[PDB]
RNA sequence: CCUCUAAGCACAACCUGCGGGAACCCGUACCGCAAACCGACACAGGUGGGCGGGUGCAAGAGCACUCAGGCGCGCGGGAGA
RNA sequence: CGAAUGCCGGCAUGAGUAACGAUAAAGAGGGUGAGAAUCCCUCUCGCCGUAAGCCCAAGGGUUCCUACGCAAUGGUCGUCAGCGUAGGGUUAGGCGGGACCUAAGGUGAAGCCGAAAGGCGUAGCCGAAGGGCAGCCGGUUAAUAUUCCGGCCCUUCCCGCA
RNA sequence: GAGCCGGUAGCGGGCGUGGAUCCCUGGAUGUCCGAAUGGGGGAACCCGGCCGGCGGGAACGCCGGUCACCGCGCUUUUGCGCGGGGGGAACCUGGGGAACUGAAACAUCUCAGUACCCAGAGGAGAGGAAAGAGAAAUCGACUCCCUGAGUAGCGGCGAGCGAAAGGGGACCAGCCUAAACCGUCCGGCUUGUCCGGGCGGGGUCGUGGGGCCCUCGGACACCGAAUCCCCAGCCUAGCCGAAGCUGUUGGGAAGCAGCGCCAGAGAGGGUGAAAGCCCCGUAGGCGAAAGGUGGGGGGAUAGGUGAGGGUACCCGAGUACCCCGUGGUUCGUGGAGCCAUGGGGGAAUCUGGGCGGACCACCGCCUAAGGCUAAGUACUCCGGGUGACCGAUAGCGCACCAGU
């Protein structure tokens, strides 16, 4: 980690939960503010950008793999038709309601 | 995450042998299985190998 | 050590094959009338019968043991 | 390594040329030969550790075999 | 197959009978006087053995026509200088 | 950087002239197809025939059958393929190789000589459609067969007892 | 720390916060070939002894395991139990060891002790405490840089080739061994008094050792390794980790605009178009091990050497030395030495013997003819960084189902 490149290197190719240092991000006001450590790659979260900037939505699939992940709101329709998940970039997710209703989640980050 | 190291490791040498055996004839079974293409995936066939696999592990450990 | 026999080898003909007699299958490639013919023996109620066997280039071995006289039962 | 002469190696390097002299005695001389060849002594039969027979050469061997240092005759 | 040591049978060695048992490792498919083999191509090149059907011919795998079996050559029409 | 009969790569030339790979020929009828001189059945006919025969092997090595299908290969076509996809198809105590025998020849503990790599080389080993050795004819699928079926003839090795 | 059954996206079915996928290390398996070594052999395949389960042997009998090549010592016995080898891009040394081409030919010569081929050790080998150097009575390992010198000089003195002690620098360290004398003794001849070999004496640094007589004298001197846990370095992932929102042209904004913060970390990348404050597991910096490799550094282990005069002397080589015939060297046969040897002669053990370039006298120098010796220079398969280095006809020829 000392050049342009390493960065993919130890990011995907050493720890996938390296890719969840990706998941990291921030939320809302109170747990914010309140804070800054532990999280639930699985919580509730708006879209700060993209046309869909200031947009609505729930995480469902923290989806670390291809590097990003899925909220029910950041949504696309097929041409034949059905609806369907777009592919969220990390970048802008906003977390708030911090998902916690789960014992754990409480736990690791409030 | 089932059966078990030790507790097997209990289970004597010529018994470790018997119950291999089995070990091996029923996933044949499911072998014979996949073929027919009767049944599904057992996550099962995978892991029967294993636990096999293991037990053959340890046993060879412990010293025959 | 361990294991033994490969599987069941269907193909049209293999099915009937099994079926009016003999039955033909899956063997590794080791093994022989000795060792193969056992593995069988061992398995299938029935003992040795009778054996015939050839390769492929593919992989898998085919062997043929024909019947005990007894059982085999439609789907192998 | 089976020419030598087990006490002491003698075979190898060696190179002969010729020229035309006639120098110190009035004048210089001139150079002609470039070439390469062998050198050597003479073996013959002695014993060692049950068995064995020798070879070596000449010198050592006058040597050697009026007594002997890693085996005997 | 006979001759014999070492040798061991020599009521247990070889030969011989009959009965029960036992019998493996790699090989085939088609091409293959050949578009599937060598020639860089479905290139009138070459490439080892098997009688090579019959009628006529003085004899004969030579000749002309055929038997069994093979093929019509992989571009076709059309004038006719 | 025209500019080194330049290297790389496209891209035009003759040019829609030259060629279709042996002057052993074709023609008709119907069949199938989106479309067939160029596929299928069928009836006229021509060419082999000592071969354009079938066979053993060498070499190649799935090319074979069967249902599909044709973009390129097929020097035109092409619903045909020895093209493509997929399935399926080759079983032997006695066929053959070995599990035996050796010359050549190679290897080759020992032995012999080299600057080192080496040389040479006993005997023993390797090394063949040369030696050796126990069956054949009918049958039977898309395919295999002296191996599958069946009839008929055997072989070696083992336990026993005579 | 919470997703995963790899690059295949798909289906069909499944695992995990009663710390899953995966990062690490230390595990068992580890088919068949390839030094191949059990035997054969067109590798990757076919052949042999014992143990082996006992295996079906439904009223009938296995694989599996295993196991043994040969050169190497030697506890020899009947030989048991050790080491080897096979690699390796380039680096090292030694064995062997060339034409073109330059001389405007070409025989000397240069290309070179170059290319190559070889054997072999390593992680570095090279080499390495002096029969040296040089001569100011001076210097003191071996190596590697600069410098010395392109000097001193070699030479159809034609092309060309071309040193070294001294000065500067990095580094630094030293130790044995036969070496018969002594004794120990073994084994011998055949008892004596002979060589013999295992033990110590010494087991030489700059010359002594040993053996005799009296002075002795009565504790800090560890190498190349030995040793402790040490920071054992690393081994991959370690983890914290400062601080802006609203507006807005926008398909998108991180941009224009308003106001807000960071800050030993305004290195860079990722973010739908260029952000210190959005992502970044980055520079700020702290971080951290039960495994696998050190120097340092600490200790004892510590091995191990460590004084006086005498005395008629016995104590590192088989050959130096010389003559011929070659080598290195800057030396091309030369006034031409030193060392190294091919072949014949074949010495001396301290007033010994080489040495300072023919030789002779005197002086000065060293003590051969055995061995070990980390570090200071080389090298790049591999890991890291960095580049007035490249951008797919340029970079290694190959940026990804390429040495195919």
């Amino acid at each position: 980690s000392k050049q342009p490149d390493k960065q993919r290197k130890s990011q995907r190719r050493a720890p996938l939960h390296e890719r969840h240092k990706q998941v990291r991000a921030t939320l809302s006001a109170d747990l914010r503010e309140e804070y800054g450590v532990r999280v639930n790659a699985g919580d509730t979260v708006e879209v700060l950008r993209g046309d869909f900037a200031g947009e609505e939505g729930e995480v469902i699939n923290v989806d670390l793999d291809k590097a990003v992940i899925h909220v029910e709101d950041v949504t696309l329709e097929k041409t034949d038709g059905e609806e369907v998940p777009r592919p969220l970039d990390t970048s802008n997710v906003r977390v708030t309601d911090l998902d916690l209703e789960d014992e754990k989640r409480e736990a690791r980050l409030e | 995450t089932v059966l078990h190291v030790q507790e097997i490791r209990d289970m004597t040498p010529a018994e470790r042998e018997a119950e291999l055996d089995d070990l091996k004839t029923e996933l044949l079974n499911a072998r014979v299985q996949a073929a027919g293409g009767a049944p599904e995936n057992p996550g099962r066939i995978k892991e029967l190998r294993k636990a096999i696999a293991r037990i053959k592990t340890i046993q060879g450990e412990e010293g025959d | 050590s361990w294991d033994v026999i490969k599987h069941p080898h269907v193909t049209e003909k293999a099915m009937n094959d099994m079926d009016f007699n003999k039955l033909q299958f899956a063997v590794d490639d080791r093994a022989s009338k000795g060792e193969v013919a056992d593995a069988v023996e061992e398995q299938y109620d029935v003992t040795v019968e009778q054996v015939n066997t050839q390769n492929t280039m593919d992989g898998e071995k085919k062997a043929v043991v024909r019947l005990s006289e007894d059982d085999d039962q439609e789907v192998a | 390594m089976q020419k030598d002469l087990h006490p002491k190696a003698v075979p190898c390097k060696i190179i002969y040329q010729g020229q035309v002299v006639m120098e110190t005695m009035s004048t210089r001389p001139e150079i002609h030969v470039d070439v390469w060849s062998g050198v050597h002594p003479f073996w013959t039969g002695e014993e060692r550790f049950l068995d064995t027979e020798g070879r070596v050469d000449k010198f050592n061997k006058r040597f050697g075999d009026s007594y002997r240092r890693g085996s005997k005759k």
